[PDB]
């Protein structure tokens, strides 16, 4: 026997209130603002930025999985992903240089 | 009623205190400070011009 | 409820409008008053 | 006693005609509410209530009641006769009594409403003494949180704020707060600092106040509505003043400025003001 | 050789960094899930600038709403906000979807029965009778007290290994079977009796 519940969560703690509600979970979300699309809407622009951060985090996690890793926060994750990508690029460049030098050494030894 | 009316009055008080004591006060004090500074900024130049005219005389 | 909450918003908007008008009012009043004061100061130079 | 916290008790202390005594013995706006009953008859006695107070309790009931609000510019109006309850607060601020403790930052500011600009001027040097160690219930530092702003940010006390290190003692007011009430107090203090930066002498006094680390920390950690609003106001006020913005930009101001898309701090014209402040910080960096 | 050594050192440093990067991403997954939930709530539920708050309405269990709304308001107050969240009720002529509370063992049977549909907020729930009726009828079609023991033993291992089973993944058919371990055990006991 469920029923409708109407409340207001102040912007000073709207994110905190949402997190607290999601810790346990009692009421399903409404759909009034969904007609405004991810284009701005109520906070869909903020939702768009959060989605972009989540996409960056997902790319970082996929890169870590490809590397065999074991599993402000979004900015730190992006910085870590960029550092890992730079390290991988440096390793690939060094490996290519080693391969080229080894080929040159073999050719010179044969000559 | 009860919790609902308490939330309503709390919202009214918070809104009036945030808009009046925090924001409207800021606009009023900025207006007062601008009133203090801006025209004196030209009064200084007028005084300098008057001093130059007096020196010429 | 919703109507009760709307009254606080309307009061806040009215206070915002008053604060907005206060800027121009204070600016003009200070300009005129300091024009009179600067005229007096320039008269002092004559003395 | 010295300055204290619960301003209501001191503002309603033992009064030094009947309406003036009630005002001297009523806390907060109740003082003015009781004083307005007799009009000029109340004002004539209220003038001497603060112009003829000598005992510590009477001087406290005069000065704290003045800070709580006949305490307005009417203290030195025509109904006050020759005696005035507004101008003498300037000289009272330099003493060491309880009334002096109040007028060090708060009571003088309220008495300066008759302008009587000396009362506003005197609130800067004694601001540090106004908040030495208030623990008792009486007028003092909490009254100075907002009432003293109109005197410190005024040009009368603008230079004196940094001349006597009064603003220097108020440097950690913009530091992060561990309580919502403390957050509101810090936001009010930062708004007062911004208003001072909107004054020509206090603009240089803020730099001379040695409060740059506190302002930088407030700007970087600005998250609350009022706190971020006050931080943005201070940043906009000090932005044209060269180093006051350049040092913050070099310290990490653009990092928080880039997050202005979700500010919603209601810093007066929050949108345009935040955009201009962020653009200036980015240019200076 | 020098380039290979440099590449090996860079790869080792990258792996060492990724060792902690994955650990951080483990919690970042839940953080991103919470962010996505908040984003869905924001995009689905509107807000009032006049109220300076996120407001709306939605279905909630009355028993749950007796404590959940108060807990949310208390958490909002503890979030250093000027005021906590509201807990007001709402009314409408529409009938919200609802689900009867599912127990640890009754969940599998309830899910199996619900594959035909749902009902009103407190309407008829044939799952209550069928939780035992289906074992009370499926036993007859397989009544032989030499194989029901085997079926119960097979179910018993799944119940015992549930602690490890809940963590380790298995085959899709195996996972579906393990999802109804209690129901399988009850059916096996009924078949043994039959």
């Amino acid at each position: 026997p469920m029923q409708l519940v109407q409340i207001i969560i102040p912007i000073e703690s709207a994110h905190l209130t949402v997190s607290y509600l999601g810790e346990l979970g009692l009421l399903q979300f409404k759909d009034l603002n969904s007609e405004k699309s991810p284009f701005q809407r109520t906070y869909a622009a903020q939702i768009k930025k959060c989605a972009e951060m989540a996409r960056k985090l997902r790319f970082f996690k996929e890169q870590m999985l490809k590397a065999g890793i074991l599993s402000d926060l979004e900015v730190k994750l992006g910085d870590l992903e960029a550092e890992l990508v730079e390290i991988n690029a440096n390793g690939d460049k060094l490996q290519r240089a080693h391969s080229e030098l080894v080929e040159y050494k073999l050719v010179l030894q044969k000559a | 009623n009860d919790a609902d009316v308490s939330k309503q009055i709390q919202q009214m008080v918070r809104f009036i205190r945030q808009e009046a004591e925090e924001k409207a006060n800021e606009i009023s004090v900025s207006a007062e400070e601008e009133f203090n500074i801006e025209k004196l900024q030209l009064v200084e130049a007028e005084k300098k011009k008057i001093r130059q005219e007096y020196e010429r005389k | 409820g919703i109507q009760q909450l709307l009254a606080a918003e309307q009061e806040a908007q009215h206070i915002v409008a008053a604060a907005r008008n206060a800027k121009m009012a204070r600016l003009r009043q200070a300009k005129e008053e300091a024009e009179r004061e600067i005229a007096e100061h320039r008269a002092q130079v004559e003395r | 006693d010295h300055a204290e916290l619960t301003t209501e008790q001191v503002l309603k202390r033992d009064i030094p005609l009947q309406l003036l005594r009630r005002y001297d013995n009523r806390s907060e706006s109740h003082r003015a509410q009781l004083l307005d009953d007799d009009g000029p008859s109340y004002v004539r006695v209220f003038v001497s209530i603060l112009r003829d107070i000598y005992k510590e309790e009477t001087v406290e009931y005069v000065l704290a009641l003045i800070d709580e609000m006949k305490r307005a510019r009417l203290f030195h109006d025509k109904s006050l006769a020759s005696e005035d309850t507004y101008e003498p607060f300037l000289r009272l601020l330099w003493k060491g009594n309880w009334f002096i403790q109040e007028k060090s930052c708060k009571i003088l500011a309220s008495i300066v409403s008759a302008r009587i600009d000396d009362v506003l001027k005197l609130l800067v040097e004694w601001l540090c003494a106004q908040l030495k160690k208030p623990s008792h219930p009486s007028r003092g530092v909490p009254v100075a949180i907002n009432c003293l702003a109109a005197l410190l940010k005024e040009p009368m006390v603008r230079s004196s704020f940094v001349q006597a290190d009064g603003v220097k003692l108020l440097t950690p007011l913009i530091s992060p707060a561990s309580t919502q009430q403390s957050i509101q107090l810090l936001y009010e203090t930062c708004l007062c600092v911004w208003l001072l930066s909107y004054y020509e002498p206090a603009v240089e006094y803020l730099a001379t106040t040695r409060t740059l680390p506190r302002l930088i920390d407030v700007v970087k950690s600005s998250t609350k509505e009022k706190v971020v609003r006050v931080v943005v106001l201070i940043l906009r006020n000090l932005l044209p003043k060269g180093n006051f913005a350049a040092q913050m930009i070099d310290l990490g101001l653009p990092q928080v400025v880039q997050s202005l898309k979700a500010q919603a701090w209601s810093d007066e014209d929050l949108l345009e003001g935040l955009n201009q402040l962020e653009e200036g910080l980015k240019d200076n960096i | 050789s020098e380039l290979k050594t440099t590449l090996d050192a860079g790869l080792l440093h990258r792996g060492n960094l990724l060792q902690t990067i994955g650990d951080q991403f483990e919690q970042w997954n839940l953080l991103v899930k919470r962010e996505k939930s908040i984003y869905h709530t924001l995009n689905m539920l509107s807000l009032d600038v006049t109220k300076k708050c996120l407001v709306g309405e939605g279905w909630s269990p009355v028993f749950a709403t007796k404590q959940i709304q108060d807990a949310l308001e208390r958490a909002a107050f503890d979030s250093n906000s000027q005021v906590g969240a509201i807990f007001q009720v709402l009314h409408t002529k529409e009938s919200p979807p609802t689900y009867f509370r599912t127990n640890k063992f009754t969940s599998a049977f309830q899910e199996i029965v619900d594959a035909y549909g749902v009902a009103k907020y407190r309407e008829a729930n044939p799952g209550v009778f069928t939780i035992v009726t289906f074992p009370f009828l499926f036993a007859v079609m397989f009544g032989d007290w030499g194989h029901g023991i085997c079926l119960l033993l097979g179910t018993l291992v799944l119940i015992v290994r549930e602690k490890k089973l809940a963590s380790q993944k298995l085959d899709d058919i195996t996972d579906m079977t393990f999802g109804g371990r209690y129901v399988i055990l009850m059916m096996a006991l009924f078949s043994i009796y039959t």
